[PDB]
RNA sequence: UCGAUGUCGGCUCGUCGCAUCCUGGGGCUGAAGAAGGUCCCAAGGGUUGGGCUGUUCGCCCAUUAAAGCGGCACGCGAGCU
RNA sequence: CGAAUGCCGGCAUGAGUAACGAUAAAGAGGGUGAGAAUCCCUCUCGCCGUAAGCCCAAGGGUUCCUACGCAAUGGUCGUCAGCGUAGGGUUAGGCGGGACCUAAGGUGAAGCCGAAAGGCGUAGCCGAAGGGCAGCCGGUUAAUAUUCCGGCCCUUCCCGCAGGUGCGAUGGGGGGACGCUCUAGGCUAGGGGGACCGGAGCCAUGGACGAGCCCGGCCAGAAGCGCAGGGUGGGAGGUAGGCAAAUCCGCCUCCCAACAAGCUCUGCGUGGUGGGGAAGCCCGUACGGGUGACAACCCCCCGAAGCCAGGGAGCCAAGAAAAGCCUCUAAGCACAACCUGCGGGAACCCGUACCGCAAACCGACACAGGUGGGCGGGUGCAAGAGCACUCAGGCGCGCGGGAGAACCCUCGCCAAGGAACUCUGCAAGUUGGCCCCGUAACUUCGGGAGAAGGGGUGCUCCCUGGGGUGAUGAGCCCCGGGGAGCCGCAGUGAACAGGCUCUGGCGACUGUUUACCAAAAACACAGCUCUCUGCGAACUCGUAAGAGGAGGUAUAGGGAGCGACGCUUGCCCGGUGCCGGAAGGUCAAGGGGAGGGGUGCAAGCCCCGAACCGAAGCCCCGGUGAACGGCGGCCGUAACUAUAACGGUCCUAAGGUAGCGAAAUUCCUUGUCGGGUAAGUUCCGACCUGCACGAAAAGCGUAACGACCGGAGCGCUGUCUCGGCGAGG
RNA sequence: CGAGCUAGCCCUGGCCAGGGUGAAGCUGGGGUGAGACCCAGUGGAGGCCCGAACCGGUGGGGGAUGCAAACCCCUCGGAUG
RNA sequence: GUGGUUCGUGGAGCCAUGGGGGAAUCUGGGCGGACCACCGCCUAAGGCUAAGUACUCCGGGUGACCGAUAGCGCACCAGUA
RNA sequence: CGCGGGGUGGAGCAGCCUGGUAGCUCGUCGGGCUCAUAACCCGAAGGUCGUCGGUUCAAAUCCGGCCCCCGCAACCA
RNA sequence: CCGAGGGUAGGGCCCGUGACUGGGGCGAAGUCGUAACAAGGUAGCUGUACCGGAAGGUGCGGCUGGA
RNA sequence: GUGGGAGAGGGUGGUGGAAUUCCCGGAGUAGCGGUGAAAUGCGCAGAUACCGGGAGGAACGCCGAUGGCGAAGGCAGCCACCUGGUCCACCCGUGACGCUGAGGCGCGAAAGCGUGGGGAGCAAACCGGAUUAGAUACCCGGGUAGUCCACGCCCUAAACG
């Protein structure tokens, strides 16, 4: 039947986006750590135009 | 009135509709004086505070005039009488001679063509509005104010009305659609007559949908749910509550009074 | 046997015991004959179809030579329901 | 280290076993090659065809095209590929999005709130398949095109001249601007017909050189006309409203209109001109090219859910906003400006390949699943997107070959009997579409009803009645009727298409629910009742501010139960709850200090502390059962027995009324009678000894409704006696 | 950290082939002092009916190291709310 | 009414405080564990102030530290696949 | 089988738990009123306290054993 | 073609019967009470409505066949 | 026809005073209610009795009669609007147009029912207190439907002269 991953570019940047994470105190920390851990990608790689 | 139906479908037998004869060939509302976008929504910021709402026909707000000392002395002619989805009372639209249009909740009687007005002057006739003092003790009246300049608030439901009782200082005793004798200030307007369309209390919704149309989702009894989400809940084949009847949140609901005790509004009240 | 021995009844398939329901042999009979009663030998073969109940079992209906009792994890779910 | 269902790696076993992913299906000849069932080609065969065919959107991100290639990837093979290496490929003022608008909602200056983080927040801004907006048809590439080229047609800005006018704002108004259902008129897309126009060709096998077969008879097109159709009154005075001002709008009062007459505004025909243009045949493709071609390019018919659109009628549940656009005036400015006609100039950013019901997306897979929108031809079956066959177009689903055992799956048929099967007719069968006869109890007059039960259905000829489009006619296309006759076992001859009834229980009903074992008698539901709530309402969320309630106001809103409707819902306020009681009793902090203590030489300083004054709450006094709940025991008595209308007595707060009753409640129980059966632990009707019914956790009934649950009969049958044969996987 | 699954609501678009049954309301007629009412014809109502799409998921069968960590075949519920 | 100190109401001071009451300027005020006398010690309700102390992203030295299942998760283009 | 409740004049109930004392309503008997019966009035009688044991000086009363009676439990499988 | 009749299917009326139940009639001397006739010891009768073992009681309006 | 008269004939709108019950204030004590007699009940939480204020519903004293009116059921403070019957006089008009009336149709006390409203007093059922052998009655204290209005049903009677 229908599954749980229904990709959607908008929803994805809108939710796990970078400006998205900067906006909140908890998300900014999410960035810190990922930066502090090394992670090549701080946030998901949404795309297209 | 109240239209009836032959049983050509169970439900549309007991079903009963209103009679919109009193509706002056109007229907399409009046831009300008209303309508405004009406933000429908069953909960506040986030959560749902009143339960069981949502869904139900889209609606446009008819921005009515609920404080008439706006036009003291300026007479206006009642133009139409139309339907208002936001209330039980039908409403009348009227053109002042000032050239301004505005709606008023329509009183029983008021016919299209009639002239109506407000102010200390104003003749005591259906439609006219005046400060409570200047109104004849005993006359009935609707659309009362509670405090000078704050707008109408009592007897505005379909065909409801309040009767003046006496005077007493800068105050005048009323008798609200509920039976409470209240002391209102003299300077509160109150347009004379009863609200009209009193057949409203007689409409037999009819089916399940009918309720759904007016935006009210099904209502489930506490008795149906479990202990986890309401007092009356569990365990075997139904049950008799098992304790003093209570609400989802738990306070008694078969008798417990609510008005907050030490309210300042107490002293101006006298009844039930 | 609880780091698991699936459990009532039915169904399919059986197989064994004798404390034998039938058929064969036999003694006593309050056994004239026919038909019985009871007991001894005998297990080779046989031991029906329905109505009711999840039923085991039973009670009925129509029969029959008879419509036997029990065991095999109250036989048989890596065979079925 | 030998164990920890230990951790990591490696390699065994089952095992050449199960599988190789829809039963839509393959065969052959010829190529290329080191090697072909599997790659290319041709012929035959099969499958889909409201798609298994085209066109968008989302998602994917090189998968597209071409040359060179098989290690691995492909469930086998592979010369092929969505794979490997390389190169090429996506072109926009007019399509989509942005230099436009607003929706929910986000954010947020002003302001409010919160220990901090942060929460709220009218202006504004962000925010979209909603509003706004100017490109249609052909041609080209190996791969892109409403983008490039051709034909034709438009939109903005900027700068000019020509000339009209008071111009002029983020401000005023108008407009934009709206639901559901059913619909008229005229059009188009789309499709059928043709003795007519245009064509390569074809006479097969017994007949046919014939109004013969087969193939095709269009597309776009500026203004104007023409045909539809939508919008819209025009004057003049008065003015106190539209938060400044208006000449605008609004509201009065007179005039001419009431018509679409006239202005505009769309649609659709015609239109200068531009383009396309079959079959067949010739070729070399992995495909396209050439010829047919000076191609013809016409006449009827059917006809939309689409177009004229802001069309019309009806109904209640009463159906976004803002900008563009029109108008109006304000500051300013009128050598500006703005409006209209002609020019030339300027016209940016992103997306464009390919997949796209799927092998390129979501499911770890080339996965029998999931995925929004538009087009979706013909014939027949009453209709249709249904069903069978089939255009275009695309497939034969990436292991094959043989064999013809048991058994399994899916399917077909069966003597005689037919439910005997079994927990249960589970399953499967019977039935089946349209037309016409014909239908009961009961009933809320609607229904029950497709009740039940029947007859008709094909083809041929004759006669004949209506329409529709054409002119009042031929044709073409729809609906009818009568009468003769023909062939089969059989005429909705294939495919799609109810078994029926009687009777109980439960729930009134259409609905809803345990995604992934429960769809119900459960939830909901109209309706009834109780109780709260006077509005800064009650209630809910929140520390708050704040919001929902509600821009509502007792005919309203929160809460509880019951659950259509009909007839009804008895008694108990003793305990519990809730409601009402400015009296009493107790009752905390606090007031009060009689009186006592500790130190000081002392004034003083510091402690305890009795009266008494002291709230809510409890106690107490009343009420309240559609509030929490409760609603008896033992004896005796009537002139046959029998039982008990009647009596005695004990206790209670009061001692279940009606109606129902072996029940969805009955333990003893297969109660005991009656009914259906040859037989009936179920079922139906009774009785009442109700273990352990009973009146809004409603009581008893109820027409209709049900993938609910029990009982019976009819029909029919592989369920069974009791199996047998055949088919494919 | 999550409502790209699922639940509800808010904003804005879309979809529901074709057939049935035939409510009111009108129109005429009848009826009466005026009515109620009764006829036909019209009309096209409905949590109305048959039935695709679509939304489900009733019963059985298959599947159960599956095609599938919910599937497939036959059957069946609703389908203008 | 609370917090801090060893101090959990304790005979509970001292030090901070949210609430109420509310002074004085050396003959003034706090403190020395209830409180009072004496004898003593400090001088509240403004602020600044190195060094001595903690740590190891980074550089260097040393190891009765590991030697590619050890040692950082990574000796190798790893916070990667 | 298990839990706890109960046997009192003719009937139905008290009486114990803090042992010495059996009380109430009805009924029965005698007498009255009435023509007579009932009602009403006046008086009177009746209880091995379920039984066998002992506990104490003394048992309806306290304690164990049986005889019936009533109510409650008989669950997980 | 019609057609006696036979078959199948569903109605209508009538008769007979049925566990059980409703009330009725009739039957010398069974039980419970006192409703009515005297002012019947609450004047009675009545239509309706509720309640009660039973006659019956009560509410509402009425009636002279009572005062 | 003309011209006049009486009347609780009917419907609608409004309105007035008495009295009852309740609320509020004043004032005031040891009992009020009730009956054959009592109790239940109410009352020192301030009753009964008295005064002042307010709310509300229902019925209209005296006039009042053995009276009037209507077809009957039935109809009563007062005011007005709409409206029916009827009698007298004048003998002017029509000119036999008449009577009764199966069915139909309409009205129809009280109780009752549906829907919504209202609710003082009263009052089935119902609960208490007395009475009696017993009282599911008669007496007393409480009290719900109903009694009231609007609309729609119901169609009865000692609807009796
Ligand atoms: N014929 C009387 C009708 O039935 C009833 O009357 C019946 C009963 O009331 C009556 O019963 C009476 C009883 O009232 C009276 N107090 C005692 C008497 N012994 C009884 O008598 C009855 O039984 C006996 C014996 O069996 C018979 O012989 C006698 O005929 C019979 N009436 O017996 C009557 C039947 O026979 C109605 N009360 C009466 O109004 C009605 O009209
Ligand atoms: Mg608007
Ligand atoms: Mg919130
Ligand atoms: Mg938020
Ligand atoms: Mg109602
Ligand atoms: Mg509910
Ligand atoms: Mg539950
Ligand atoms: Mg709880
Ligand atoms: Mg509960
Ligand atoms: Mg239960
Ligand atoms: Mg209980
Ligand atoms: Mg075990
Ligand atoms: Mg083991
Ligand atoms: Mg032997
Ligand atoms: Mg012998
Ligand atoms: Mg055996
Ligand atoms: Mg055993
Ligand atoms: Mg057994
Ligand atoms: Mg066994
Ligand atoms: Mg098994
Ligand atoms: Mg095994
Ligand atoms: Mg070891
Ligand atoms: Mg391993
Ligand atoms: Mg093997
Ligand atoms: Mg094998
Ligand atoms: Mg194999
Ligand atoms: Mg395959
Ligand atoms: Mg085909
Ligand atoms: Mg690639
Ligand atoms: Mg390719
Ligand atoms: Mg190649
Ligand atoms: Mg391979
Ligand atoms: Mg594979
Ligand atoms: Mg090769
Ligand atoms: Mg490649
Ligand atoms: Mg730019
Ligand atoms: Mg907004
Ligand atoms: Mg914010
Ligand atoms: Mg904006
Ligand atoms: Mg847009
Ligand atoms: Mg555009
Ligand atoms: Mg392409
Ligand atoms: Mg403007
Ligand atoms: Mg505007
Ligand atoms: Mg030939
Ligand atoms: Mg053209
Ligand atoms: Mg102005
Ligand atoms: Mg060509
Ligand atoms: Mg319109
Ligand atoms: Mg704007
Ligand atoms: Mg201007
Ligand atoms: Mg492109
Ligand atoms: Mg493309
Ligand atoms: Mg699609
Ligand atoms: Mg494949
Ligand atoms: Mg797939
Ligand atoms: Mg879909
Ligand atoms: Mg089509
Ligand atoms: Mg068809
Ligand atoms: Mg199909
Ligand atoms: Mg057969
Ligand atoms: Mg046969
Ligand atoms: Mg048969
Ligand atoms: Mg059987
Ligand atoms: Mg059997
Ligand atoms: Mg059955
Ligand atoms: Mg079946
Ligand atoms: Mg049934
Ligand atoms: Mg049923
Ligand atoms: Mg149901
Ligand atoms: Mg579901
Ligand atoms: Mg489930
Ligand atoms: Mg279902
Ligand atoms: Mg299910
Ligand atoms: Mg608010
Ligand atoms: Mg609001
Ligand atoms: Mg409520
Ligand atoms: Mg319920
Ligand atoms: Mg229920
Ligand atoms: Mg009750
Ligand atoms: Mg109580
Ligand atoms: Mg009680
Ligand atoms: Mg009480
Ligand atoms: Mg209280
Ligand atoms: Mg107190
Ligand atoms: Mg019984
Ligand atoms: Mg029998
Ligand atoms: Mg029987
Ligand atoms: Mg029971
Ligand atoms: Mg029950
Ligand atoms: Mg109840
Ligand atoms: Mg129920
Ligand atoms: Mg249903
Ligand atoms: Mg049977
Ligand atoms: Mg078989
Ligand atoms: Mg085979
Ligand atoms: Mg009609
Ligand atoms: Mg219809
Ligand atoms: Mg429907
Ligand atoms: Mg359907
Ligand atoms: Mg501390
Ligand atoms: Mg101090
Ligand atoms: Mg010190
Ligand atoms: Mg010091
Ligand atoms: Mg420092
Ligand atoms: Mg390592
Ligand atoms: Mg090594
Ligand atoms: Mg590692
Ligand atoms: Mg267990
Ligand atoms: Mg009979
Ligand atoms: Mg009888
Ligand atoms: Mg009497
Ligand atoms: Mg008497
Ligand atoms: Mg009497
Ligand atoms: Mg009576
Ligand atoms: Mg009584
Ligand atoms: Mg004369
Ligand atoms: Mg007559
Ligand atoms: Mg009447
Ligand atoms: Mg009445
Ligand atoms: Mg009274
Ligand atoms: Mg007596
Ligand atoms: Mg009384
Ligand atoms: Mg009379």
């Amino acid at each position: 039947m229908k599954r749980t991953w229904q990709p959607n570019r908008r929803k994805r940047a809108k939710t796990h986006g970078f400006r998205a994470r900067m906006r909140t105190p908890g998300g900014r920390k999410v960035l810190k750590r990922r930066r502090q851990k090394g992670r090549w990608r701080l946030t998901p790689a949404v795309r297209k135009r | 009135a109240v239209k009836k139906f032959k049983p050509y479908t169970p439900s549309r037998r007991f079903m009963t509709v209103a009679d919109f004869s009193e509706i002056t060939k109007t229907e399409p509302e009046k831009s300008l004086v209303k309508p405004l976008k009406k933000t429908g929504g069953r909960n506040n910021q986030g959560r749902i505070t009143v339960r069981f709402r949502g869904g139900g026909h889209k609606r446009l707000y008819r921005i009515i005039d609920f404080k008439r000392w706006d036009k003291v002395g300026i007479p206006a002619k009642v133009a139409a009488i139309e339907y208002d989805p936001n209330r039980s009372a039908r409403i009348a639209l009227l053109h002042y001679v000032d050239g301004e249009k505005r709606y008023i909740i329509a009183p029983d009687g008021l016919q299209v063509g009639q002239q109506v007005v407000a102010g200390p002057d104003a003749p005591i006739q259906v439609g006219n509005a005046l400060p409570l003092r200047f109104i004849p003790v005993g006359t009935v009246v609707h659309a009362v104010e509670l405090e000078p300049k704050k707008g109408a608030k009592l007897a505005r439901a379909a065909g409801t009305s309040a009767q003046i009782q006496g005077r007493e200082g800068d105050y005048v005793i009323l008798r609200l659609p509920s039976g409470e004798l209240r002391k209102v200030h003299g300077e509160c307007y109150a347009t004379v007559g009863a609200v009209g369309n009193a057949d409203h209390k007689n409409i037999v919704l009819g089916k399940a949908g009918r309720s759904r149309w007016l935006g009210r989702r099904p209502h489930v009894r506490g008795a149906a749910m479990n202990p986890v989400d309401h007092p009356h809940g569990g365990g075997e084949g139904r049950a008799p509550r098992g304790r003093p009847p209570a609400s989802p949140w738990g306070w008694q609901t078969k008798g417990l009074k609510t008005r907050k005790r030490r309210k300042p509004s107490s002293r101006f009240i006298i009844a039930r």
